[PDB]
């Protein structure tokens, strides 16, 4: 698509892992998308595997990490 | 290196616009002491015009060589636009605060005001020397002091400028008419320019050299340049049908074996997407630059021959070279057509004047296949002149795509024939090959309409006169890669974006103006070095320079004889009107710049009889003959050219009156005893002893009051008399009240160069893009 | 080559003390220097992923603040 009237826009996000656009609105955009898929089906199994994939997002909403240094953890 | 011929085309800038910063001057005033009629020195001075940097060479031929070098200097000094508010210095001593037009003009105003012997009527004339500015019509009147030769050179730079006004209704007329009136392109603008905006228009007039006529090694490298530039403009195909989803569909109709689709039949060879884009580029770019194409194919391929019936029915036959158009037309007859009806195969020998598609429309009897075979023979470019540019258009049944409905009515009946000469396995391989085109009847009317729209549009961006002449080297077209375009295209329309049309147009303007501004710089020296009678200068070094400023040409390739044929056409052309009137102004007074010099003298007259010295107010007594009458002339230029010193030896020994004529150096003295001892007649004795006349230095006496032993003249009553005298002129007097001139120009311009940097164009949605008729291109599902 | 010897002498002497910020300073201006080189002929791809060769000419446009950043690097 390269020509003399166009431009390419490559951006280097520095800390992608811990930015503010990734903590609350990213885990609540997936959870809201699995509730519009619990009304589209009729099996009792497909509601269950869409509820367990939802359960891994509420638990990772407030996650603690463990880093050892010296004597303390 | 085809990536370096293209970089020589985007590196051609428009012509370097020059504005002059100082006035063109060739004379300057100078103070000289004056002497009265007796010889005594007056206690006053007077101003005389003198030459500025008077470097005149000796000999009558080197003075003609000097004015061709002066004519080059004035031609590289004339401005394209001139504003007199730039060159303006404050006048030092006036009635009010005024401005003269040059710094040299203010120097010789201050040098006359602060003088001691200058009379008051000149000193009062500098006080009333100021400018007048009109505001409703933006003109100014700046005074000057110039020589009347300098007044002619500096007024011609003012009345003849290369600037024209600029509006918004004249930017839209810069765009070509086939693109501005197109439906698919929407054209916008942002700013409206003022009334003081000016612009310089290029000279787009067609080539007067006729480089396509007998210059076949210069036309081949000037149409390769337009072939690479047209290849970087035509758009490339996106949204082609994928290759693996096309061969697998094509391998069900031919009923091939498993795993050996490439070895069982040679139908499916060289079908890529790289060769689909390559063939669409090299068919559009070969017609826009008139490079002759050439076909390569293998006769064992029955699919490269059916898709080779589509080129000859769409592309006109005068573009393919004849040794390969015949070998492609013959292989279709001996394989597809003549074994289909069952007749005998063609006995075609080399050098026959008729092509095999022109014999075989007489020996064939079917009606549907003799109409297609008739349109192939009578398919030709129709030369029409549009917007002053002869460009060759296609037929009206190829822009529509109606010709494919004549092709696939011919090979729809040729698939119907039963032929007895060939076995049942030769019938089944052609009948299945000819079916893959008839299944693409919809997507080849949409392909003929797409070549004829990306060639109608890019033809509107060229300015040079495209002429159709067979070239030396042919740009190669593989017939395999036409098969990979017929059965790989999809229903997606590509049309070139207008930021490419505005750039393909702006390269063709910068090359067509660089071409024309190098003809006019070489006609103007060739015609000037024949009017000035330069019989010894050879013109090989002013056409070798002309081929070099054109950026695409090579010098180490062209011979000597292809450079002296190009200057036999550079003479017959008329010179430009701006270059002629700056040369007729040199030639009219080329004997007033030569005669007003001190490093030269116009030949000696000798008479062996005592004649009186002519008294001037600047030389005292001087032996000067202002006119040369009553004496035999001997031209020195015709004496050094032939070397025949028999006439001048028999006349110097016999003591006869001669008048030698030529541009000659001289020495001066001031003694009086140098005149009584007659040191003027002893110079020409050397010509008899040694044949050479290049060593000749006559004596010019100058008996002033400050000369030593002048009391010999004032005491005894005698006027000084000499034997010989020099043909010399007297410098003009500097009148301050008659040399002022009011130079008129404008106040304010604003000169623009790139006019299409103001518009902002945009394409319509490419699924709705209409052809020359009402309907859209690529409409059939 | 001689160009490979002048690079290897600075990455052997300076690497004996500077174990933190040497591989970052040298590999920094490569994201900038790929935006200054002109295009004369390119490889492109179709919509389905198949190769094509296209020989357009695209001029490289760079603002005056990139060269005031490349001078800082």
């Amino acid at each position: 698509f390269l020509s003399n009237n166009s431009m390419v826009l490559y951006t280097d996000v520095s800390q992608w892992d811990s930015s503010q656009h990734n903590t609350q609105p990213f885990r609540k955009g997936i959870i809201m998308g699995l509730d519009m898929l619990a009304n589209m089906t009729n099996d009792a199994r497909v509601i269950q595997t869409l509820n367990l994939y939802k359960q891994t997002q509420i638990n990772l909403m407030d996650s603690y990490v463990q880093i050892p240094d010296g004597n303390v953890i | 290196p085809k990536e370096s011929i293209l970089k020589k085309l985007e590196d051609i800038k428009p012509e370097q616009v020059k504005k002059q910063t100082k006035l063109f001057r060739i004379f300057e005033p100078r103070q000289l002491p004056v002497y009265r009629a007796n010889g005594e020195k007056e206690l006053r001075n007077r101003w005389y015009w003198k030459l500025k940097r008077d470097t005149l060479p000796d000999g009558d031929y080197d003075v003609r060589e000097y004015f061709l070098n002066l004519y080059d200097q004035v031609l590289t000094e004339m401005p394209d636009y001139l504003l007199l508010k730039d060159m303006a210095v404050e006048n030092k001593n006036s009635r009010d605060a005024g401005k003269v037009v040059d710094s040299e003009t203010a120097a010789i105003c201050d040098a006359i005001f602060q003088d001691e012997e200058t009379e008051g009527v000149v000193r009062r004339f500098i006080a009333e020397m100021r400018q007048r500015v009109q505001a409703d019509r933006n003109v100014v009147n700046y005074p000057s002091i110039l020589h009347p030769i300098d007044h002619a050179f500096n007024e011609y730079f003012l009345q003849h400028q290369l600037v024209e006004p600029l509006n918004n209704d004249i930017i839209f007329n810069y765009i070509p008419e086939r693109i501005r009136n197109d439906v698919n392109y929407i054209l916008n603008m942002d700013r409206n320019l003022p009334s003081t905006a000016r612009y310089i228009r290029p000279n787009l007039l067609q080539d007067r050299l006729n480089l396509h006529d007998n210059f076949e090694s210069l036309w081949d490298t000037i149409t390769t340049s337009n072939y690479i530039l047209a290849r970087s403009v035509v758009p490339d195909l996106k949204e082609l049908v994928s290759t693996e989803a096309q061969i697998q569909k094509m391998s069900q109709d031919l009923q091939l074996e498993a795993l050996t689709i490439q070895s069982e039949t040679q139908f499916l060879t060289g079908i890529n997407s790289q060769a689909a884009n390559d063939c669409f580029k090299t068919l559009i770019a070969a017609m826009l630059s008139q490079r002759t194409m050439s076909l390569d194919f293998v006769t064992t391929n029955y699919m490269s021959l059916i898709s080779g019936m589509w080129l000859l029915t769409v592309v006109p036959n005068d573009m393919f070279i004849r040794e390969s158009l015949v070998a492609c037309q013959l292989a279709i007859i001996n394989t597809i057509i003549y074994p289909a009806f069952g007749m005998q195969r063609m006995h075609y020998r080399n050098g026959d004047p008729q092509t095999p598609f022109q014999i075989a429309e007489q020996q064939i009897q079917n009606f549907q296949v003799a109409n297609w075979l008739h349109f192939v023979n009578n398919n030709q470019f129709r030369q029409v002149v549009i917007d002053g540019v002869l460009n060759q258009v296609l037929n009206d049944n190829i822009r529509n795509g109606h010709v494919v409905n004549q092709l696939m009515e011919a090979l729809m009946q040729l698939s119907r024939q039963q032929f007895p000469t060939m076995p049942v396995d030769y019938k089944r391989s052609i009948q299945r090959g000819i079916l893959l085109l008839s299944n693409r009847l919809g997507q080849l009317v949409d392909l003929t309409r797409l070549l004829a729209y990306n060639y109608e549009t890019l033809m509107a961006c060229i300015t040079m006169n495209m002429q159709h002449v067979q070239t030396l080297t042919t740009e190669k077209l593989q017939l395999t890669s036409v098969t990979s375009l017929c059965m790989l295209i999809g229903n997606a329309t590509v049309i070139p974006s207008p930021q490419t049309l505005f750039h393909y147009y702006n390269v063709n303007v910068n090359f067509h103006s660089n071409y024309n501004e190098r003809i006019n710089d070489a006609v103007a020296i060739i015609t000037a070095a024949n009017r000035l009678n330069l019989y010894q200068k050879k013109m090989k070094s002013i056409v070798e320079d002309f081929l070099k400023r054109l950026q695409i040409f090579d010098i180490s390739r062209v011979p000597d004889d292809q450079m002296y044929r190009l200057r036999d056409r550079l003479r017959l052309l008329p010179v430009e009107i701006r270059r002629l009137d700056i040369f007729n102004l040199i030639l009219m007074n080329m004997e007033q710049i030569e005669r007003a010099s001190d490093k030269i003298a116009q030949g000696v007259i000798i008479a062996y009889r005592d004649m009186q010295l002519e008294r001037d107010e600047m030389y005292g007594y001087v032996n000067i003959a202002r006119n040369l009458d009553g004496f035999q002339q001997i031209n020195l230029e015709e004496l050094m050219r032939t070397g025949d010193y028999a006439q001048i030896t028999n006349m110097l020994l016999n003591n006869q009156p001669v008048a030698l004529v030529g541009a000659l150096p001289f020495i001066t003295d001031s003694s009086v005893i140098s005149l009584v001892a007659k040191l003027d007649a002893t110079v020409f004795a050397q010509i008899v002893k040694l044949r050479k006349v290049d060593t000749l230095k006559p004596i010019l006496y100058k008996i002033n009051s400050d000369s030593n032993d002048f009391y010999l003249v004032a005491n005894y009553d005698w006027v000084p008399t000499s034997t010989t005298k020099v043909y010399k002129q007297i410098p003009q007097q500097f009148d301050f009240r008659a040399s002022m001139h009011m130079l008129t120009s404008n106040l304010t311009f604003t000169v623009y160069s790139d006019l299409l940097a103001f518009v902002s164009a945009d394409t319509v949605e490419p699924i709705n893009a209409v052809a020359f008729d009402n309907m859209r291109i690529m409409n059939e599902l | 080559s001689h160009e490979d010897y002048l690079i290897a002498r600075e990455l052997i002497v300076l690497s004996y003390s500077n174990r933190s910020t040497l591989a970052k300073l040298v590999s920094s201006p490569m994201s900038i220097l790929v935006a200054l080189v002109d295009i004369n002929g390119t490889f492109i791809t179709n919509e389905e992923l198949e190769l094509e060769f296209s020989n357009k000419y695209v001029r490289a446009i760079v603002p005056d603040q990139t060269f005031d950043e490349l001078k800082q690097m």
